[PDB]
């Protein structure tokens, strides 16, 4: 048990930051063609506007979020409750498009089931994790769990021990979203990379010279 | 890195623009490069098309990645004059997507074999050493004979092997040859123009071995027998950039954009130099859109319209006020002043033969050919026989010409018109008025089925004593159009508004034309042709030519054009244009494809009559003869079924036949032997005393029906073929979906020339061979299938009639998988046969039939009548009362040895065509030198035809268009006919000599020749007729000149002496079958027209997806919107359209440019896609032709009369198809009958 | 003021014959792949009818184009750039394939393969191309209007019969059609580059071709909803956009496009045209759209000019370019003669590609007519297509423009008529709409004889200006893998350098 948990909260997080953040750049440099969101919209517009809607803003959400520490529990348990909701429900319906709507099923990659999948059993756990941060009112609970993950961004050893005690499904979470990490440059996740804020400030017409 | 590029972000940005809308960026590029090498490619190869579209574009083939991948056209045709617009790119839609055929997935790549067929050949073969006695084990079982052929069209194709197909081709070749006799082995393959040496291929090895060589022409009822009566021409037309001289264009029946369109803009930029268009379509058509003004006649009676324009021209432009161009023209190059005898009939005179030289005391002083002579009054009163009459052209030199000249005393002369104004009295003749008769379908205009019209005669003194009344063919012409002419004619009109025989007031009732159109356009037509002598065209097509009546319809444009001078004048004329008919290098490639170079003559036969009776089409016919006699003919002197009338113009050497004769061919020399007497008398004794009977009479007696048939470039079970049921039955023996009862079942009378049987003969046909690159619906049905090479994958030639350049198909990579060009394929059969057929083919004897032919001395057979030597009316005289009885010698064991060389006969008899020859010794020494010659064998020292090149190569150098020497040679043999000389037509290019691989490098215009009536010139443009009126040349006819009048026995008869309205004839196919299958819906009934589609050229394309897609999707029928809302169908909605002939499914495009009355299913969608269970036949849906049955008409039988004599494809009975009518109604239920359990319901 | 230049295009419709010969040569050359076989980067449409994808003309239901704010500011339809942004998620406007149609193809294979002892005729039925699954029926294609394929009441939907009492037009004697074949316009203010949030999109400055790059691409897909031609087709396989490159690597060596060498109408007119960059946003922001056509006329600029070639010489033009602006058929047309026309100039975009109204068959009257200005040929009033009809599709609504040009175009028959049949001179109609015989006989020249050389003036791109054409040319097309393409920072990850140039500097300068 000891030695799972070095493993998952000690050395995994590097392997997983390791194989994201140089798989981005590989990937950048020689796989731009196969850089994009791979929308499926126009093979099936049916519901898509909601679904992806629900899933991206719920999601969205949740990440700008990942006054005293048990407040920011509090605000995260309703704010974040009602965004994994949202996030939740469109995952499904998503899911469930991708999987039993003829074209989008007929044109998908394996790869797009998988990560859609682990991002629905992502939410889930993280909405299952609520009822059990609601025993520890104080933020205990939230205080390990940044514990950790402030040694881990900063390279300090012993991440592992700010867990110590920590409810187990907070745990699942934990390497399911590192395991997000690791598949992230070998999904279509990459177009996160490339949210297009640019945009807002650029002018309209582009033209390129002689190059 | 492009990741650390974007670090660059700002350094790469450049100056902005347009106050901050835009913004210019120093950013990389490279990404370009991915659509470039896309573009690129190994190499491009130039090559062609197979196809029958008369396109004839070059192509610039692709070879990417050692593959074809795409294709765009040439551009580097010999530019036309500076002030025409040149041709270049010309292409089309289905031309730019063949490359999809090379490897689709329905690719040919082996060759195949019905599995039950090949179960029961490597059986057979494992008890008979000898092919040929396997062969015949299996044909000769009645049980396993049939297990093969009612498996056509049912699956089971599996892979075989040259080896093992040719073997059973050979063996089954061998076998019918031995048995029943060579002319029981045939093969069917069109246009040779598209691709020469892939028709020569197996056309050489059936003439070889005697096998009949099925026409195509009058198939597709693309011959206008119209051109043959009046022009003695099979077809000859000016080219489109010729199209650009006109300053005045009627689009007739002809949907150029869409059937033409590689030459379209020559239309569409003529407009630009003030060329008026009128466009003449029933519906809103493509065509129409390209016009300045649309006329819509009801479809099937535009002869009407010709006619009332016919009749303000004459009365505007020939009588008020004479115009001297078209009167002196119509003096010179009609037969207008050709004298016509007058029959006494009760009460009134009928017209009857022309007058001849004979018919007069001194003959005129003809000492030659008189009784083939016409004579003409000349302006001083004077009796006198005009030179040019094709009494002339044979057995005398110097007189055969157009030049207004005396035929007696060689002086000039001036031939005069109308006898009125010295008459010695007027007569009232009767002609013939159909305008009465029809369907419910047409409006008719009820007058006497006989108008008698006042004419101005004169009594002449004939030779035998006797007395008769003649008058001109001019005076004949302007009665029968209705021309009042002061002898106050109660039948004429007294104003246009007047509804009498031919007015615009009375076209207007019968075409729905207002009269006033018909009246400013024959005005603005006939004034233009005024003004600029002759620059007046019209462009036809199969919109009129494929009613049973086209001669009318052709006979009243062709009319319109000569009253207006423009028939030989640049920019004038008929333009006709359907298939591509014109091979240009003609003398030079009949040789190679019938084998003329070894033996003389092939086994030439008319299509039509040839499918009408081994399809026994006749046993359901509909249509009487009786019913299409003229009222002033006797009905009792023309009794029998239609066939009948075949079988007779058969034995009177008209008409080809197939098979020939009831016996064995080459058995017939070794009776002649026992009998002591030469083969030929002993035939015409067998003949008379009967032991020898023609096949015709008795073709289900099992010896007297094709047994092998061998198809390529065709589709003939899916596209030409008409009767497509009937075929399926009586050709194939598999299921069929015919609806009506034959003859027998309803009692009807049966022919009294054709043995009768309750039980028709089925499946006639023992193996059916089909060579093609796609698997179509023939091959579907075929036996054995044979990959053969894609046009981009061969060697070969293409000509058309749309322009004057010859250039080349070329292998732009070895056809796939295991194909072979059609050249190889019969090559290989060849050789096969060559050994399989020893010990029981060897020096054999053959007695073949050939009818009188046209161009040939033989033509002038029966002058002043027709006798009937079976009647016993006459004496039965081989080459003029019945077809020649000719010897062939074939060297069977030598048949492959011949085939891959050029025989002795081109250098010991010599070359020729069209009725004139030369010697050829010259260009054989040359092939020599270029295809290298024969080491030893049986050709030892003779030139070789190895490949398709050699082939290629032999048709260039033989042909007068292709080999300037030629060239010279043919115009000087002609030279001592007219006595005029032609040489200087083609002396300033006698050097020139068009070669196989400079064609490849840029097409090439070729040299001007006798063996077409227009030059290839830098200054003139091709115009047909441009050489009979210019240089003289008569037209091959009776009087030489441009016949309006047609006197034999037969053409008078029928009531077509002159044109004359006939309504669209009644087929009677639905009233039988309308309703006796109900499944709920509303049926109706509908004229079913089927003009050439535009996602396909014929089938082929059909199944490229690229057409499809652009297209429907399949299979389509076009309804107008009324038609289809009162039957209950919405766009897209299956329906089923049938009648008596069978059924066919598809889907339908509701459209209001589609008139109520009318249905149109573009032309040739075939079989093979898309198409669901039909719910009348319980079968998968039929064809288009699944519809139509063939109807033959006796007018396209007549033989032994100068411009009526026999050729190949240039005479014959025709395919027509557009008369037909159906039942039209929304299809309920869609069974696919595959097992699927995907079928489905259409509602209401 | 910035000159640039671009090869401009302009289409002949009078000459159009429907064939489609320039879609299925676009097709088989840049369309084939999984993913876009169901994009025509050319088709064409029969008119009246709504087109591919169906009523793309709508902007209404599918905002594409620009619109001028009531502040006078120019913003796509979309919306600005927050509010495209916003519909990220989701493009709410997004067609869906089946305005396309869903691609298919047909089991051909069953025909070879079918068994021994079937109980009917084998047949290939048809099969989805986008789900492999069997198609029960097909119900649609790109060219499913064809030649009024469809009943009236369908095709008058046509967006273009707007503002018309179309009534008259199902009536069998008035029926009238016409073909529109189309591409990308590659416009001088495109929609397209300013709806994607990557700018992926851009306009080359050498030759103004509008290109997608394939490799900074997203997949944002809202540039498809962006352009109000829709001719932007997202290739659902590769997840990115691709269209008309209007086949840049044939132009750049001066090359005809695919589509313009093989039209055989020989319709299609190609020929530089000189404009004012820096006037594009004034020109396309102008109150009245029925002013853009005469605005974006004025943004084009004269080549004999002595002060805009000088202009242009110091702007960076190449000489061969400037030469063949000269004697370019395209501003012949446009801007001499005044035939050509742009293709919707309502929608803000400035189109390089125009069109020349089609002339048409004389409309159904009470009796045969009578000789009009025109003698026996037409005068612009008896044309049947409505005008109007060609102005919602030419001229935002003015039929003034349109009538000039069809006027011109019979005032050109008539004169060609008197000379070449009556063999005299006659400018009564052509002085009657302003043109000299010099112009009419040019005219003549260039639309009715056509000349290879005339229809196609296609100056080369000069790849060899601002780059090193010498190594390129003796390495391009090694396509081994060296992965240094595409950056210009020489360092990568895979210790590698570029086939086609030079590492080894030399060391004398
Ligand atoms: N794209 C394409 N091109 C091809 C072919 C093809 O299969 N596809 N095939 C070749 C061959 S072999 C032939 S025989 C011709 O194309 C036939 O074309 P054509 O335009 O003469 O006949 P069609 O029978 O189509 O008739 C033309 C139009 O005339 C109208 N029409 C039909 N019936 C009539 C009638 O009775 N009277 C009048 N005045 N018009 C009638 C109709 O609009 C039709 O499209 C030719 N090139
Ligand atoms: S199919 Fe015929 S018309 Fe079409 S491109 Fe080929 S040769 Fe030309
Ligand atoms: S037509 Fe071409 S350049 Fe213009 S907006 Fe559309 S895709 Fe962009
Ligand atoms: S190729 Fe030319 S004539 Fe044919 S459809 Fe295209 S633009 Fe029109
Ligand atoms: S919006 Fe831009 S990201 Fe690609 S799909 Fe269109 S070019
Ligand atoms: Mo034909």
């Amino acid at each position: 048990m000891q030695f799972l948990n070095m493993f998952f909260f000690d050395i995994y997080p590097y392997i997983a930051g390791a194989v994201f953040l140089i798989g981005s750049w590989l990937r950048y440099d020689y796989g731009q063609y196969t850089w994009r969101a791979a929308s499926s919209q126009m093979l099936d517009r049916k519901g898509m506007n909601l679904a992806s809607n629900l899933f991206h803003i719920g999601i969205l959400g949740i990440f700008v979020g990942y006054l005293p520490i048990e407040v920011k529990q509090k605000m995260a348990m309703f704010a974040g409750g009602a965004s994994g909701v949202l996030c939740l429900i469109g995952g499904v319906l998503l899911l469930k498009r991708r999987l039993f709507s003829p074209r989008v099923r007929a044109t998908t990659t394996g790869a797009d089931i998988l990560i859609l999948s682990l991002l629905v059993i992502q939410c889930a756990l993280g909405l299952l994790t609520i009822p059990f941060s609601a025993q520890h009112m104080d933020g205990s609970e939230m205080m390990k769990l940044v514990g950790w993950a402030q040694s881990v961004v900063t390279f300090h050893g012993g991440a592992s021990q700010h867990l110590d005690g920590v409810a187990f499904i907070f745990r699942l979470h934990l390497v399911l979203g590192m395991t997000l990490f690791l598949l992230f440059p070998f999904s279509r996740l990459i177009h996160i990379w490339s949210v297009p804020v640019e945009y807002l400030t650029r002018k309209y017409q582009l033209v390129r010279a002689r190059h | 890195s492009k990741f650390l590029d974007r670090f660059r972000y700002f350094k790469q940005k450049g100056e902005t623009f347009a106050d901050g809308h835009g913004q210019l960026l120093n950013t990389n590029r490279d990404w370009e490069d991915g659509y470039r090498q896309r573009w690129q490619h190994d190499k491009i190869v130039r090559s062609t098309h197979g196809v029958n579209c008369t396109g004839s574009c070059s192509w610039k083939i692709y070879v990417k990645n050692g593959l074809v991948t795409w294709e765009t056209q040439q551009t580097d045709y010999p530019r036309t004059r500076p002030d025409l617009p040149n041709h270049e790119p010309r292409g089309c839609p289905r031309g730019a997507s063949y490359s999809w055929y090379l490897y689709s997935a329905n690719r040919l790549k082996y060759p195949m074999m019905r599995k039950r067929l090949m179960k029961m050949w490597r059986e057979a073969k494992a008890l008979h050493s000898d092919p040929v006695e396997a062969w015949a084990s299996i044909i000769e079982d009645a049980d396993k004979a049939k297990s093969f052929k009612q498996a056509r069209g049912r699956g089971g194709f599996v892979r075989s092997s040259w080896q093992e197909v040719n073997e059973l081709i050979a063996a089954s070749n061998v076998y019918t040859i031995k048995n029943y006799g060579p002319d029981r082995v045939a093969g069917f393959s069109p246009i040779p123009a598209m691709s020469m040496v892939s028709y020569a291929s197996g056309a050489r090895y059936l003439s070889l071995i005697g096998g009949t060589c099925l026409s195509f022409y009058d198939w597709y009822c693309d011959l206008p027998p119209a051109s043959p009566q009046t022009w003695g021409e099979q077809t000859d037309v000016p080219e489109s950039a010729d199209w650009y001289n006109s300053s005045y264009i009627i689009a007739w029946g002809s949907n150029v954009p869409q059937t033409r369109t590689p030459d379209a803009h020559f239309f569409t930029e003529v407009r630009y130099k003030g060329t008026k268009t009128v466009a003449v379509t029933p519906d809103y058509a493509e065509i129409a859109k390209l016009c300045d003004l649309w006329l819509a006649p009801k479809q099937g009676t535009d002869a009407a319209m010709a006619l009332a324009m016919g009749h303000v021209m004459l009365r505007e432009f020939h009588l008020d006020n004479p115009s001297q161009y078209f009167t002196d023209y119509v003096r010179r190059y009609t037969d207008m002043p050709m004298l016509v005898m007058l029959e006494e009939r009760d009460g009134y005179y009928a017209a009857g033969r022309m007058l001849r030289a004979a018919d007069l005391v001194d003959a005129l002083g003809q000492e030659n050919n008189p009784e083939w002579k016409t004579v003409a009054f000349n302006t001083n009163g004077e009796m006198v026989a005009p030179n040019g009459s094709i009494g002339f052209r044979w057995g005398e030199k110097g007189k055969w010409n157009l030049e207004q000249r005396d035929g007696k005393t060689g002086e000039e002369t001036e031939l005069q018109l109308s006898l009125l104004g010295s008459q010695d009295e007027i007569a009232e003749v009767g002609f013939p008025y159909f305008g009465g008769d029809g369907t419910e379908h047409f409006n008719k205009v009820e007058l006497e089925n006989v108008l008698l019209h006042k004419l101005p005669v004169k009594r002449l003194q004939l030779a035998d004593g006797s007395t008769a009344l003649v008058t001109t063919v001019y005076d004949l012409t302007l009665a029968n159009y209705g021309l009042e002419r002061g002898l106050n004619d109660v039948n004429c009109a007294t104003s246009y508004d007047d509804v009498k025989a031919y007015t615009p007031a009375w076209a207007e009732q019968i075409t729905g034309v207002s009269r006033s159109q018909i009246i400013r356009i024959a005005r603005e037509f006939a004034d233009n042709a005024d003004k600029t002598h002759g620059r007046s065209m019209i462009i036809v097509g199969a919109g009129l030519n494929h009613w049973y009546h086209l001669d009318m319809n052709y006979r009243g444009l062709i009319n319109m054009l000569i009253f207006c001078g423009c028939v030989g004048q640049s920019g004038g004329g008929w333009a006709h244009y359907v298939g591509q008919e014109k091979l240009r290098p003609q003398t030079g490639w009949q040789p190679l494809a019938f084998a003329l170079d070894w033996q003389r003559p092939a086994r030439h036969m008319n299509s039509t009559s040839y499918f009408y009776n081994h399809s026994s089409q006749w046993r359901y016919e509909t249509v009487t003869a009786e019913e299409l006699l003229s009222p002033m003919a006797d009905k009792s002197r023309y009794t029998g079924h239609l066939i009948d009338f075949n079988v007779r113009a058969e034995r009177m050497g008209w008409l080809p036949s197939a098979p020939q004769l009831g016996t064995n061919p080459l058995t017939i020399a070794g009776e002649a032997e026992k009998a002591g007497m030469n083969p030929v008398d002993y035939t015409v004794k067998s003949l008379k005393e009967g032991s020898i009977r023609f096949a015709a009479e008795q073709p289900e007696n099992g010896k007297n029906h094709p047994r092998n048939l061998f198809i390529w470039r065709s589709n003939l079970l899916g596209s030409s073929g008409k009767g497509h049921e009937f075929m399926l039955k009586y050709l194939l023996g598999t299921e069929h979906g015919i609806q009506g009862k034959d003859l027998g079942q309803q009692g009807g009378v049966k022919p009294e020339e054709v043995d009768w049987q309750d039980n028709g003969l089925e499946g006639k046909l023992d193996l059916v061979v089909t060579l093609d690159f796609r698997l179509s619906s023939t091959c579907l049905y075929s036996d054995i299938i044979l990959p053969t090479a894609t046009w981009y994958e061969k060697d070969d030639m293409n000509t058309s009639d749309m322009h004057p350049f010859i250039h080349p198909l070329s292998a732009a990579v070895d056809p796939a998988w295991e194909a072979k060009s059609d050249w190889e394929i019969y090559k290989a059969i060849a050789k096969k046969f060559s050994e399989v057929c020893v010990g029981h083919l060897g020096k054999e004897t053959d007695i073949v039939t050939l009818p009188i032919q046209h161009d040939s001395a033989a033509e002038l057979a029966q002058p002043l009548d027709v006798k009937d030597w079976k009647k016993g009316e006459c004496d039965l005289i081989p080459g003029k009362t019945a077809p020649h009885i000719m010897v062939v010698e074939r060297d069977y064991p030598a048949t492959y040895e011949r085939f891959t060389s050029i025989g002795p006969l081109m250098e010991k008899i010599g070359n020729g065509g069209k009725g004139i020859a030369w010697n050829t010794q010259s260009e054989m020494d040359l092939l020599r030198k270029l295809n290298y010659t024969k080491a030893e064998g049986p050709a030892k020292g003779q030139p070789m035809l190895n490949t398709a090149i050699d082939a290629a190569e032999m048709i260039l150098t033989l042909a007068p268009e292709t080999n300037g020497q030629v060239a010279v040679k043919a115009w000087a043999a002609l030279s001592e006919f007219t006595g005029r000389d032609h040489t200087h037509l083609a002396l300033n290019k006698e050097d020139e000599k068009i070669r196989f691989r400079d064609i490849q490098a840029q097409p090439r215009k070729i040299i001007s020749s006798p063996t077409w009536s227009g030059l290839e010139d830098e200054h003139v443009s091709y115009n047909a007729g441009y050489t009979n009126v210019h240089e003289l040349i008569p037209w091959r006819t009776l009087s030489g000149r441009q016949q309006l009048y047609q006197d034999h026995q037969w053409m008078r008869d029928f009531g077509e002496s002159l044109l004359v309205y006939r309504p669209p004839i009644d087929t009677r196919s639905v009233k039988e079958v309308i309703g006796q299958k109900s499944n709920g819906n509303q049926e109706k009934a509908l004229n079913f027209l089927t003009p050439h589609q535009k996602w396909g050229i014929h089938s082929t394309y059909s199944d490229n997806l690229l057409m499809l897609t652009l297209g429907r999707g399949g299979p389509v029928v076009w309804l107008s919107e009324a038609d289809a809302k009162d039957l209950g169908i919405a766009d897209n909605d299956w329906i089923e359209v049938f009648n008596s002939n069978g059924a066919l499914t598809a889907r339908a495009v509701v459209s209001q440019r589609v008139p109520a009355g009318m249905t149109m299913m573009y032309h040739a969608q075939e079989r093979i896609v898309n198409l669901p269970g039909s719910e009348i036949t319980q079968q998968r849906g039929g064809i288009h032709n699944s519809v139509t049955r063939i109807t033959p008409k006796p007018t396209h039988m007549i033989g032994g009369y100068a411009h009526l004599a026999y050729g190949f494809n240039y005479y014959g009975t025709v395919g027509s198809n557009r008369d037909e009518f159906v039942v039209v109604r929304k299809m309920k239920n869609i069974d696919w009958l595959d097992g699927e359990g995907n079928d489905q319901v259409q509602e209401s | 003021m910035k000159i640039r230049s671009q090869v401009g295009m302009v289409l002949n419709l009078d000459k159009c014959i429907g064939c489609h010969t320039c879609s299925v040569t676009c097709k088989n050359v840049w369309t084939s792949r999984e993913g876009v076989e169901y994009a025509w980067f050319n088709n064409v449409e029969t008119k009246p009818g709504q087109g591919f994808p169906t009523d793309w003309e709508n902007q209404e239901k599918y905002k594409g184009g620009w619109i001028r704010k009531i502040n006078g500011k120019l913003q796509p339809r979309m919306g600005n750039r927050a509010m495209l942004l916003g519909k990220i998620f989701a493009n709410p406007h997004l067609p869906g394939i089946d305005d396309y149609y869903e691609p298919f193809d047909f089991d051909y294979q069953n025909l070879h393969t079918a068994p021994e002892g079937s109980k009917s005729q084998p047949i290939a039925r048809p099969r989805s191309l986008i789900t492999g699954e069997r198609m029960a029926k097909i119900e649609k294609g790109p060219n499913w209007e064809d030649d009024l394929g469809g009943e009236f009441d369908k095709l008058a939907k046509d967006k273009n019969f707007d503002n018309i009492q179309k009534a008259m037009y199902s009536q069998f004697e008035n029926t009238f059609m016409m073909y529109l074949p189309r591409l990308c316009e590659h416009c001088l203010n495109p929609a397209c580059v300013a709806t994607c949030p990557s700018g992926a999109i851009y306009k080359r400055e050498e030759d103004g071709i509008v290109l997608i790059d394939q490799d900074k691409c997203r997949g944002w897909r809202m540039c498809i909803t962006g352009c109000p031609y829709k001719k932007i087709y997202f290739n659902w396989k590769s997840g990115k956009s691709e269209k008309c490159i209007f086949c840049y690597p044939r132009i750049e060596a001066g090359q005809p496009t695919v589509c313009s060498e093989t039209c055989v109408g020989r319709i299609r007119y190609l020929g530089v045209l000189l404009y004012d960059a820096d006037a594009i946003e004034r020109a396309a922001s102008t109150e009245n759209e029925k002013d853009l056509y005469q605005r974006q006329l004025d943004v084009f600029l004269d080549p004999n000019d002595p002060k805009v070639i000088e202009q242009a010489i110091k702007d960076g033009i190449p000489l061969s370019v400037i030469e063949a602006a000269q004697q370019s058929p395209v501003y012949k047309m446009a801007m001499e003669w005044k035939l050509a026309l742009p293709l919707h100039p309502e929608y803000r975009t400035l189109p390089m590609v125009w069109y020349v109204p089609p002339l048409s068959p004389i409309q159904s009257a009470a009796d045969a007519g009578e000789l009009g200005s025109n003698g026996i040929l037409p005068d612009v009033e008896s044309l049947r297509i409505p005008v109007q009809y060609l102005a919602n599709l030419l001229t935002a609504g003015d039929t003034k423009p349109v009538l000039r040009a069809l006027k011109r175009m019979l005032a050109m028959r008539h004169y060609k008529r008197a000379e070449t049949v009556d063999g005299k001179v006659d400018t009564r109609a052509l002085e009657e709409v302003g043109l000299t015989e010099a112009q009419a006989q040019e005219m003549y020249r260039y639309l009715a004889i056509a000349n290879y050389e005339d229809r196609f003036v296609v100056p080369s791109s000069h790849r060899e200006l601002a780059r090193e054409a010498f190594p390129e040319k003796n390495g391009c097309g090694f396509t081994f893998g060296d992965g240094c393409h595409g950056s210009d920072t020489k360092f990568n990850l895979f210790n590698s350098r570029r086939i086609d140039a030079i590492d080894v500097t030399s060391k004398t300068e």
